């Protein structure tokens, strides 16, 4: 079987703060 | 720790210069420092 994932498998690059950028 | 004074300050390694004041950023459990746009650190938690 198959699907397709839209917007799936994103994730934090790193242990990093940032704001509006 | 000292505040309001220019010192080497250094985090589990990140190492710089200058003056720590309070934070109004609102970090995440995950997240430890924060960069800025010029990708420079502009905020640090206290590991402690
Ligand atoms: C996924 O790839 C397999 C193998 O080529 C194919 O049989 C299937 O139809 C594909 N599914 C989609 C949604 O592209
Ligand atoms: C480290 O120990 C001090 C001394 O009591 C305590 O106040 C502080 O909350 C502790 N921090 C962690 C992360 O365990």
């Amino acid at each position: 079987a198959y699907t397709n994932s839209f917007t799936r498998g994103v994730y934090y690059p790193d242990k990093v703060f940032r704001s509006s950028v | 720790l000292v505040k309001n004074k220019c010192v080497n300050f250094n985090f589990n390694g990140l190492t710089g210069t200058g003056v720590l004041t309070e934070s109004n950023k609102k970090f995440l459990p995950f997240q430890q420092f924060g960069r800025d746009i010029a990708d420079t650190t502009d905020a640090v938690r206290d590991p402690q």
